[PDB]
């Protein structure tokens, strides 16, 4: 029989690294109380971008789980590199808190230049020569050079 | 009242042929064909066979057999129809089988193609172990596999992997194994 | 002559598992005080590695804004397993380390689908039709979908 | 893998090599937050990096590692794995192939 | 409509459509407007092709009253208009 090309892309893929492009919103709501899961169609799609956001700091914490119509579900916290805690008796005084590195990657595709934030793709826009990289003060804001190895 | 002795064949990149009211006394081959074939009110003493390269859609109406075989790399599209005689089936090819409206059906192999099981008031027994491909997929409707006599149940087994899809199938309500992807194609917003 | 090599293990070095290598160093300079910022060049470049780094526990948390001439800046922290924490003037502490955010990609392949923790791929099994999503509550929970790039 | 249980006193942290190759950092190249304790005194708690993760991979005869996006290589296939990390860590290995 | 093995494209305007014994419909749409001879029904039934796998759009409007019974079809959401009647017994399994 014969195949459409395209369809084989839809197999094939790699070389350059690549990933998911955010580019349609399909639901979105805020919920107290009890769990609540929700369902999508498979049907003419090949890649949906899922974020668990909490607001404020309270009781539950942020998880997440996925899984297909009867398949089993994955945890993704089960696979990750996590940032721990424990506490003493303190009274509850003022706390540093705050995010300590903002290691990153770009690359350049061509038409466009790129960088990879996790597995979602960045669009940057085409290539002028120009590059920026902006960071509040009090920060170490150390630069190399990259290749698509 | 027509009887007939010997086997009929439906030579290669035959089409257009038409047939009735025959008693055939022996096999009835297709190979070959290339569709557009309809045969009615006939009746064969042994197994039906199709073989080769076939294309198109071939039709049987009341068509009495003893057995039914299909093998090859043909990718036709066989629909079979009435009939009052508890036949067997075994599909192994890239067609495509459609069976509906008959009062029974005997044993039934799937090792390949797609297979529609459609109103049939009782199956003899099921099995299937194909693999997952564009051309292979099995899905049952409104066919049950509990022989009102004498109130028993027929077997079923499905190892391959192929996916799946069941509406309206009675069957041992027995806890069982069943391996491949399921499709929930029924809908329980409306009992 | 047939053949299957061809495929999805096809005559590339396996997949696409390419990071922006460590690559030479280009800038390293320290800033207290306002925002600062520096540029560079794409001549002859396709790539580069990005460390903005907080140091000495100030205010300003470390991030990363990166654009070129034309673009405009891109968020990463947006795309981020971000935690909090849980900071109470309460004698008692309570002070957990919420996970703030949690996000993780959902992609076809055939008839597989496939989501990605970190560097870690998690199965799925094959299609159905349907999609689930699991999670506790209190939390916003948003869906996206895009093409596979 | 190397988990840290409960409030290890020895934090998660992974060095990988070759059989004969050089010790190459992991938690040199991650994103990680912090959350220092106050100067107000009694008021101590503990926090950091407890889950540490790396994966290992053959690109023909040679062996390369996979950090935050950067790639590490290990050295040639010499035919055995180093690997170093701290105390009180329960270290656990899989088979992972390549996709 | 009985006893097929596929139908294409249904519209149901006005009148008593009954729709029993179907293999696949590619689509079914409707709008038409209770009175006492517009009425729809649907038996053994689907909006699924067993190849390429995919569902069949459904559509209805109109106030008609309709009773279904085993219409497999999608099992997402949905929405409809005008009085469903339950003919399903829900006494088994």
């Amino acid at each position: 029989a014969l195949v459409s090309l395209s369809t084989l892309r839809g197999a094939l893929g790699g070389g350059s690294i690549s990933g998911i492009i955010p580019q349609e919103v399909l639901f979105d709501q805020w919920r107290a109380g009890g769990n609540w899961e929700v369902s999508q169609s498979t049907q003419n799609r090949t890649g949906f971008i899922v974020r668990s956001l909490k607001e404020g700091i309270g009781i539950t914490v942020s998880d997440l789980f996925v899984a297909t119509g009867n398949g089993g579900y994955q945890s993704i916290s089960q696979w990750e590199a996590t940032t721990f805690l424990y506490e003493t008796d303190a009274e509850g005084t003022s706390i540093d808190g705050g995010r300590q590195q903002a290691i990153a990657i770009v690359f350049k595709r061509g038409t466009q230049w790129y960088t990879k934030s996790g597995d979602v793709i960045l669009p940057l826009g085409s290539d002028d020569g120009v590059i920026r990289f902006r960071t509040p003060g009090y920060q170490r804001l150390t630069i190399w050079s990259g290749a698509q190895l | 009242f027509v009887y007939v002795d010997g086997n009929v064949t439906i030579g290669a990149a035959v089409s257009g042929v038409t047939v009735s009211g025959l008693f055939i006394d022996g096999n009835l081959t297709i190979a070959g064909a290339n569709g557009t074939v309809e045969f009615i009110n006939t009746t064969v003493s042994t197994s039906i066979i199709g073989t080769g390269n076939n294309t198109g859609w071939f039709l049987f109406d009341e068509v009495n057999a003893d057995s039914v075989s299909i093998t090859g790399a043909g990718t036709g599209e066989f629909i079979f129809r009435g009939g009052i005689e508890q036949t067997d089936f075994s599909l192994n090819a890239p067609s495509k089988l459609l069976v509906e409206n008959r009062s029974r059906v005997g044993v039934v192999n799937h090792l390949n193609g797609l297979m529609i099981l459609k109103d049939i008031g009782v199956i003899v027994s099921l099995t299937s172990t194909a693999e997952d491909n564009a051309f292979t997929f099995l899905a049952v409707i409104s066919s049950s596999l509990f022989d009102p006599d004498p109130r028993t149940y027929g077997a079923l087994t499905k190892t391959g992997s192929c996916s799946y899809a069941f509406q309206d199938f009675a069957r041992s309500n027995m806890a069982e194994t069943v391996t491949g992807a399921k499709w929930l194609v029924s809908n329980g917003r409306d009992i």
